[PDB]
């Protein structure tokens, strides 16, 4: 069954640097584990736009190709709405492209799985875990 | 029996990006 | 139909007078 | 056949508005007709942070349940990717959603509805119509 999903930073960090403690969770969450297609295309632009990007689009075609990438549906967008507008009303917003991944996280129920716990503690009815 | 993709370790080992890889993420 | 929709229930002159993309 | 796909301006406008107009133009357009998730997102949270979330969530209901919202699929993902990437070079601002709406219109062959030209009219690919 899905259990996590990866969010954009976690993802670039891990395309990037390879690390160890990431392999490993990797390992033992094979086919636990997804992405947004909203990181997919964060990742799309990140290639397309560098100094390599046929290289690029490769190593992260091999990336999602090992994943599963979600479709931002319906219940993420309803889910996605509901977070924003919470968050607005509390003055404590987190950018656009993170709400929108961790509003399909909740939407299907996930874990999500980012460094950044300070941003995305404050999320209503999120679940996080911090893979580095 | 757990259908699985290509391994892990494959890709980790891969020759990886080049080093200005979204250096920066841009988001707004 | 579209036509009681167009007729029916309105919004409130707030909703989204701003759209607020960032 | 789906032909359109309307942006989010043309949404909220047709929503606080209720046009002439539109209406006929709905009417003759009908199953020709779509939103982006992306659009759905914006207009759920629009309903939610307003001064009366309940009535305006039903309107947005009942608006949406009469047209076709369209998933934000792998294929939107990655031709929004390579738009961001296009417009980074040329150095022209477009929103966020906008892009993902254009993103995704272009990897469907759709027509964009948009009140708002002037945003959509320096996209690469752009078809748009103004029904405004
Ligand atoms: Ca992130
Ligand atoms: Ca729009």
């Amino acid at each position: 069954m899905l259990k996590f999903m990866l969010d954009t930073n976690t993802c670039i960090f891990t395309i990037k640097n390879k690390p160890e403690h990431i392999r490993e969770r990797f390992n033992l969450n094979t086919s636990r584990m997804c992405i947004s297609s909203i990181t997919l295309m964060e990742l799309i632009y990140g290639a397309e736009k560098s100094l390599a990007p046929e290289r690029n689009l490769a190593v992260v075609e091999g990336f999602i190709s090992r994943l599963e990438v979600l479709d931002y549906d319906t219940q993420a967008a309803i889910h996605t709405g509901q977070i924003r507008a919470e968050l607005a009303r509390k003055g404590t917003p987190v950018g656009p492209y993170d709400q929108m991944i961790a509003g399909h996280a909740g939407s299907r129920g996930l874990v999500v799985v980012t460094n950044n716990l300070r941003e995305f503690e404050r999320i209503p009815g999120i679940r996080i875990e911090d893979w580095c | 029996i757990t259908p699985v993709g290509e391994s892990w370790d494959s890709w980790f080992d891969g020759e990886g990006a080049s080093t200005d890889f979204m250096s920066t993420r841009e988001q707004p | 139909s579209w036509d009681s929709w167009f007729d029916g229930e309105g919004a409130s002159t707030d909703f989204m007078s701003t759209r607020e993309q960032p």
